[PDB]
């Protein structure tokens, strides 16, 4: 898969 | 999905997929049934059998997809879970009975043309299609063989199954709260869910509205796609009492 | 109704008329085939 963006990891 | 084929662009704007955080892979299927609600199958998050038990936190929504592992920039849209709710009478423990989880969005999801809601059946409609030799709609990103998966999302179109015919193929107690779908050894044509499909959606078109309705959920099967067995999915319509109450509630 | 007034309408299908690859094995098997 491809990376999503750190701003959803909260 | 096994036997099935890519579907095309908006084809399943409700299509939800189940993002784990870490590490980053695809967890389960899952619908949209409002702006802030998805619909999955309870095994998805809960399951001791596997040690499977994920919270909130552990959890990404991915909506308007079709690429199974790219990040479609500008067009899905990923949300985080505000909470999840189990079915209180889910049978883990012996038959998947009541497989059916409601997670409740943190924020409001935009529509658009990859994204928009599938209807919940009322007690007319379900009682009109949800009868044996009706075909129906599954999509997923799960595998494509029993024991390489898809790129794109899949899709096929199953019959309803009649239920002396699911119960006679398989040990596993059969209940009021699921149904079977899939054809028959002599039927021609084959195809069914797989993991990875699991808490997707299973869906039918009204002929009277045209409306797409999802009366089932993928549950559970033995083995994929093979003959002689059938895919069991969760009855929406009779546990659509414990979903109303839940979202009112809360 | 008992889902939310717009569910169920596909923007690039229903709401423009257009059809996609295999609903009509749907439709075909709501009454009397199989
Ligand atoms: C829906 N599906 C799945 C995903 N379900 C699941 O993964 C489900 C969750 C936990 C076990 N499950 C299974 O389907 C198990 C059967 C399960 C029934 C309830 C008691 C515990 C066993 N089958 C696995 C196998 O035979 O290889 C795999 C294959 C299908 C299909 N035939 N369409």
């Amino acid at each position: 898969y491809e990376p999503i963006p750190e701003e959803f990891a909260q | 999905i096994v036997e099935g084929s890519d579907a095309e662009i908006g084809m399943s704007p409700w299509q939800v997929m189940l993002f784990r955080k870490s590490p980053q892979e695809l967890l389960c299927g899952a619908s949209l049934i409002s702006d802030r609600w998805v619909l999955t199958a309870a095994h998805c998050l809960l399951y001791p059998p596997w040690d499977k038990n994920f919270t909130e936190n552990d959890l990404l929504v991915r909506i308007g997809k079709h690429s199974r592992t790219r990040y479609e920039r500008n067009i899905e849209k990923i949300s985080m879970l505000e909470k999840i709710y189990i079915h209180p009478r889910y049978n883990w423990r012996e038959n998947l009975d009541r497989d059916i989880a409601l997670m409740k969005l943190k924020k409001p999801v935009a529509f658009s043309d990859y994204i928009h809601p599938v209807c919940l059946p009322d007690r007319e409609t379900a009682a009109s299609l949800l009868q044996a030799g009706y075909k129906g709609r599954v999509t997923g990103w799960g595998n494509l063989k029993e024991t390489g998966q898809p790129s794109v999302l899949q899709v096929v179109n199953l019959p309803i199954v009649e239920r002396p015919v699911c119960k006679d193929s398989t040990r596993i107690r059969i209940t009021d709260n699921m149904f079977c779908a899939g054809y028959k050894p002599d039927e021609g044509k084959r195809g069914d869910a797989c993991e990875g499909d699991s808490g997707g959606p299973f869906v039918m078109k009204s002929p009277f509205n045209n409306r797409w309705y999802q009366m089932g959920i993928v549950s559970w099967g033995e083995g994929c796609d093979r003959d002689g067995k059938y895919g069991f999915y969760t009855h929406v319509f009779r546990l659509k009492k414990w979903i109303q109450k839940v979202i009112d509630q809360f | 109704g008992s889902g939310e007034a717009d569910c169920g309408l596909r923007p690039l299908f229903e709401k423009k008329s257009l059809e996609d690859k295999t609903e009509r094995e749907l439709l075909e098997s709501y009454i009397d085939g199989r």
